[PDB]
RNA sequence: GGUGAAAUUCUUGGAUUUAUUGAAGACUAACUACUGCGAAAGCAUUUGCCAAGGACGUUUUCAUUAAUCAAGAACGAAAGUUAGGGGAUCGAAGAUGAUCAGAUACCGUCGUAGUCUUAACCAUAAACUAUGCCGACUAGGGAUCGGGUGGUGUUUUUUUAAUGACCCACUCGGCACCUUACGAGAAAUCAAAGUCUUUGGGUUCUGGGGGGAGUAUGGUCGCAAGGCUGAAACUUAAAGGAAUU
């Protein structure tokens, strides 16, 4: 019914709390909040338990990321360099 | 390409999707050729294999997931073992 | 007189005037 | 008004070109724009060819040529004199 | 500008060149003509002595002196020194590198210029990397002035020396690829292996700089000496 | 039969130097340069500091036992002139006419693939 | 008390027939049930504990050890990272990058895990409110909520006092004065905004 | 002409005149017929069955021999496809491009080209809706897009 | 270290440089062209993956599904904003040294934001070919990019079978040039700015003297800087375009 034009999220923090810093609130929860899917099966239920828990209920198996996203930028080309690196080392 | 060859045998000729289905086609011996995506667990794959050496049946591997086996195979829905048991107006035996 | 010179008057005036609006409304 | 043919200098079907800097004034001039001219002269200044050769190792057959581009800025090319405002008549010569 | 100084010295005679022993150089015998020449040194003292300091040292030194003939001008060996023998002193090719003066004669306007490398290891665990330049040509009967490649067989071309760059290198140690790319035999053969696809002409190979190498090995030093 | 050294002739705008070397590179021999000859500061990029420098340098290559060098002119290189000084060839004809033998002429100034910017703004150095 | 998560790993013990408990800080991509490999001759793998005398040029290893026999000393926060920009044959060291930005040299025998940390970027969302500071610092220490020194009696603080709201003295403190008067900055080098590079 | 580009480049085929051609073709029309119906049930398209006949028969245009086109003959034997060749053919391409975009999210030109087939295959759609072919109340789904090609 | 000439500044702790490297960030020089792709902005290392686009050829299919665009949507130089990474050169501000009667500018040295990237805004320019798109016709010549055709054409091996590079002749799509003017234009000039008084192929948008003023106000997008729409009062008889002495 699009209650909220814009406030998305951040409507729980009435009108306090500033615009600024409640459009930063609202991109980090809506990154925290979305239903994640699991790389060992695919389906589209990994939720979020404390920080940096990933924690899903049918998979069942808890891979660890960042406290607002399932791997970030820096872990993928962290991931993406030891790739290269023992490649290059095992060639 | 491959997903064509599938999509070609899925018309054509008949298919098993799932476990129960393509362990008891392994189990008869009726298979010619199964598919295993790569998301799989590795106890899955070995199993599978285990089976196609029992009933000397080929093995062929996909570089993918679940969701992308579901669309590779025209359905839907998803998949994550395909068996074939007869080819018909398609050529995966004799290549691949 | 060169026109950027005729712009940045006229944008400086919208903004002393824009200001004083503030101060009244 | 319009002056030449090809506007600014040959661009046409192109509209952006990348900017160079000049070598004398360090004007941010296109490619295009900036003239090249070359620099073919000798290692060596003018003649006195005979006056390293006399203290020159090996039988001499070295002749060594130094090569290198120039990029002008317009104002640094009527500076320098070489190239100069043409008559109407004389402009549409390459 | 000797009247210009003003603070010579914020703190507040002799020459070392009596200190200094003349060191003959001493090349591999891939080239016939060693005869590199001497260079200067510090006495050999206690603190420093004079093998310590000559055992990083590169010497640039170009073909005609070190093979003799007059076609081998437009290349130099960088020398590296690796070993002291008792006022002579043993080198190993390290550094290679084509003349910066006939680089600006050898590019021209009015043509495609190409540009190859790779990074290959020799038998004997050398890894190199090989450039190589090619020109285009204006061949006999030909009316259009510019030489232009479509640039679609700039990928078969580069792709040729790539592969045949490494297939060369396989199988040889550097004994055998110093021996090789002076009297220029493989540029031979790139001609013999794109006479088909594309005339070409002046095949040279920039750099063959060095990189990497091996154990110390000095009994492989007393092989080329 | 003659021993054999380095020139090094750098040759820029408001001096010009040669350094006399060895082989090697590192060793140093008559460091001098095109700009204590001249003691107006404006003279050291003309043939006049260049010669005169040539002469110091000669003298001391004389002085050592150098009977012949190598040359390599240069200029500042880089995104400065990457042309050579006015000094340089007449540097190169002084020191070279001292009874110092001369051979394989060649340019060793750094030209860069066009790397980092150069100096003087958009419009550049406007006097 | 700590942002990033550990990964409770169990390990076989080689000597006596019982099974360990081992606390290890999870990195990215760890899972349960991925077998983990510790030790000087396993491959190059998110979450291995392999030294660093026996690891490439660039590679990104946390939880770095200073010395030997030290079970974690460096990059124990949730996302930071170590570098690695050379190893000494000889004399067996390595110069690492520590999150700081600074340069130092440890024992190559230094055992370290490859990859970064979990929780990354979690100081990336303010606290909005005063009970996710109280929440967050209660599980701590008690040092919240904290008082200004400016606004303070002259008796319980060098920079209280007086009728207005001031410092009075000079806030920098040298680092040879002794306690009781280090309040503000201790042995700055500089103040005002950090308008520059960091001349790491 | 270049619907989507500001080109003209001509590449178009010529007939020749006469409509009963080529006064040597000796198959009968039964025998021709069987041909395409033949490769019909292989699956192929008409586009292909097209240039496949024309590149290895005797047979260039099948209009001059039988009584129709070679898609007319198609609905009289019941081996029609459920939509018409074309909507395919762009479908399954724009499908592509869609699998494109959710794999790199950079592209700014795969999305730009994105637009020109979407500026088909309603125009299309319109236009075989208008003369009757696909169900009067069809639309066009991007979600169901990837079902459309079966 | 510099400039026409100077100065600030760095130099027994060695300035500048030579020889060996290491670290950091920026860019892809010479080849590089009245030369290529992209709708435009724009795109100038090697290699790999993905998809898309023009041109060529077709005796393959559909069948007029076609041209333009109110409103409405996507991309959009540089500069600017938010949160990070990064932070070597250059460098709005500023600190400074000259010169000048004055210089907070042109000239030299440091130097913040910025110039690089990530995720999100900003929707502007001399964003110009100052020339809207679609379709037909109209004086010629050569060169050039891609493609195709034919000529025991000349080469390129194991002269020869093919390839590849070219030559000759032609054609299509191009960036476009050179000489002329039946034609247009006020001319500068234009193969389109021609087929407009002998006035009509189709379609979108813009202007009615110059200032006021792209301003006031009202709406509307935007965190803001700013963007879109957009006057009136009043004033003047001259502004403006093209060539000439």
């Amino acid at each position: 019914a699009k209650r909220t034009k814009k406030v998305g999220i951040t409507g729980k923090y009435g009108v306090r709390y500033g615009s600024s810093l409640r459009r930063q609130v609202k991109k980090l929860e809506i990154q925290q909040h979305a239903r994640y899917d699991c790389s060992f099966c695919g389906k589209k239920t990994v939720k979020r338990g404390a920080a940096g828990i990933w924690t899903c209920s049918c998979c069942k198996k808890t891979v660890a990321g960042g406290a607002y996203t399932v791997s970030t930028a820096a872990a993928a080309t962290v991931r993406s360099t030891i790739r290269r690196l023992r490649e290059m080392v095992e060639a | 390409s491959i997903n064509q060859k599938l999509a070609l045998v899925i018309k054509s000729g008949k298919y098993t999707l799932g476990y129960k289905s393509t362990v008891k086609s392994l189990r008869q011996g009726k298979s010619k050729l199964i598919i295993i995506a790569a998301n799989t667990p590795v106890l899955r794959k070995s199993e599978l294999e285990y089976y196609a050496m029992l009933s000397k049946t080929k093995v062929y591997y996909f570089q993918g997931g679940n969701n992308e086996l579901g669309t590779a195979v025209g359905k839907l829905f998803r998949v994550g073992v395909v068996s074939i048991l007869e080819a018909g107006d398609s050529d995966i035996l004799t290549t691949l | 007189m060169r026109a950027k010179w005729r712009k940045k008057r006229t944008r400086r005036l919208k903004r002393k005037r824009r200001k004083v609006r503030a101060r009244s409304k | 008004p319009k002056k030449r043919a090809s506007n600014g200098r040959n661009k046409k079907g192109r509209g952006h070109v990348k900017p160079v800097r000049c070598v004398n004034c360090s004007k941010s001039i296109p490619k295009d724009k900036a003239i090249k001219r070359m620099a073919i002269r000798n290692i060596v200044e003018a003649a006195a060819v005979r006056d390293l050769s006399e203290a020159s190792v090996y039988p001499e057959y070295a002749l060594p040529k130094t090569y290198n581009k120039l990029h002008y800025c317009v104002s640094c090319a009527i500076h320098a004199r070489i190239v100069r405002v043409r008559s109407r008549e004389d402009r549409k010569n390459r | 500008a000797v009247g210009k100084n003003k603070r010579l010295s914020k703190g507040k005679v002799v020459d070392p060149f009596t200190r200094k022993e003349w060191f003959d150089i001493k090349a591999p015998s891939t080239f016939e003509n060693r005869n590199v020449g001497k260079t200067l040194v510090n006495k050999s003292t206690g603190l420093k002595s004079a093998s310590d300091a000559l055992k990083g040292r590169v010497v640039e030194v170009c073909l005609a002196d070190l093979q003799g003939s007059e076609d081998h001008s437009f290349r130099k060996i960088k020398l590296r020194v690796d070993e002291v023998q008792g006022k002579n002193l043993l080198t190993n090719f390290h550094g290679m590198d084509f003349t910066t003066d006939k680089l600006r004669s050898m590019v021209r306007k009015w043509q495609t210029l190409i540009e190859a490398n790779v990074t290959v290891k020799t038998s004997d665990d050398y890894v190199l990397r090989i450039f190589a330049i090619a020109f285009t040509r204006k061949q006999a009967n030909q009316v259009k002035r510019h030489s232009y490649a479509q640039s679609s067989h700039i990928r078969a071309i580069r792709k040729v020396i790539s592969e045949i760059l490494t297939k060369e290198v396989q199988g040889s140690t550097l004994a055998q690829l110093t021996s090789k790319l002076i009297p220029e035999v493989i540029n031979k053969e790139i001609e013999n292996a794109t006479k088909d696809i594309f005339p070409l002409q002046n095949i040279h190979v920039r750099k063959v700089k060095l990189l990497k190498q091996p154990k110390f090995d000095v009994g492989a030093l007393m092989a080329l000496h | 039969s003659q021993v054999f050294g380095v020139a090094r002739i750098y040759a820029s705008f408001n001096d010009t130097f040669v350094h006399v070397t060895d082989l090697s590179g590192k060793e140093t021999i008559a460091r001098v340069t095109g700009g204590m000859k001249v003691k107006a500061d404006r003279d050291e990029s003309s043939p006049y500091a260049a010669m005169l420098a040539a002469q110091d340098v000669a003298a001391k290559c004389k002085e050592v036992g150098i009977t012949a060098v190598h040359v390599k002119i240069r200029a500042t290189g880089g995104t400065r002139t990457k042309t050579p000084g006015p000094g340089g060839q007449a540097a190169l004809r002084a020191l070279a006419r001292s009874g110092l033998r001369i051979g394989r002429i060649e340019d060793v100034t750094p030209v860069p693939s066009d790397s980092t910017r150069k100096k003087g703004g958009r419009r550049g150095r406007r006097l | 008390g700590r942002g990033a998560p550990l990964a409770k790993v169990v390990f076989r013990d080689p000597y006596k027939y019982r099974l360990r408990e081992e606390i290890f800080i999870a990195n990215e991509g760890v899972h349960t049930g991925q077998f983990i490999y510790a030790g000087k001759k396993a491959s190059l793998n998110v979450g291995n504990v392999l030294p660093l005398g026996s690891v490439p040029e660039g590679t990104i290893v946390s939880n770095v050890e200073e010395k030997p026999g030290d079970r974690g000393a460096l990059a124990r926060a949730s996302g930071n990272y170590v570098i690695i920009i050379g190893h000494n044959p000889d004399e067996n060291k390595t110069r690492v990058r520590l999150p700081s930005g600074a340069k130092k040299v440890i024992s190559s025998d230094a055992r370290g895990v490859i990859g970064v940390i979990a929780g990354g970027g979690r100081v990336d969302k303010p606290l909005l409110k005063a009970g996710r500071a109280f929440h967050k610092y209660r599980l701590k220490r008690n040092s919240w909520p904290k008082t200004r020194g400016v606004a303070m009696n002259p008796v319980d603080h060098p920079h209280g006092g007086g009728n207005h709201q001031h410092i009075g003295k000079a806030s920098t403190i040298s680092r040879g004065a002794v306690s009781g008067q280090k309040a503000g900055l201790i042995a700055a080098r500089r103040t005002g905004l950090l308008r520059g590079s960091q001349k790491t | 002409g270049r619907m989507h580009s500001a080109g003209k480049g001509i590449s178009s085929s010529a007939i020749p005149y006469s409509r009963n051609a080529p006064a040597w073709f000796k198959l009968s029309s039964e025998s021709v017929i069987e041909q395409i119906v033949k490769y019909a049930r292989k699956g192929l398209t008409p586009s292909q069955i097209g240039v496949l006949l024309r590149d290895a028969h005797g047979v260039t245009q099948a209009r001059v021999i039988t009584g129709n086109k070679i898609m007319r003959i198609l609905k009289s034997n019941g081996l029609a496809p459920e939509i018409p060749e074309d909507l395919y053919y762009l479908i399954k391409k724009a499908v592509s491009v869609r699998k494109h975009l959710e794999r790199n999210r950079k592209d700014k030109d795969a999305k730009f080209r994105l637009i020109l087939i979407e500026s088909r295959i309603h125009r299309l759609a319109r236009y075989y809706r208008t003369v009757a072919v696909l169900p009067p109340n069809w639309k066009y789904e991007s979600a169901t897009a990837s079902a459309l090609v079966n």
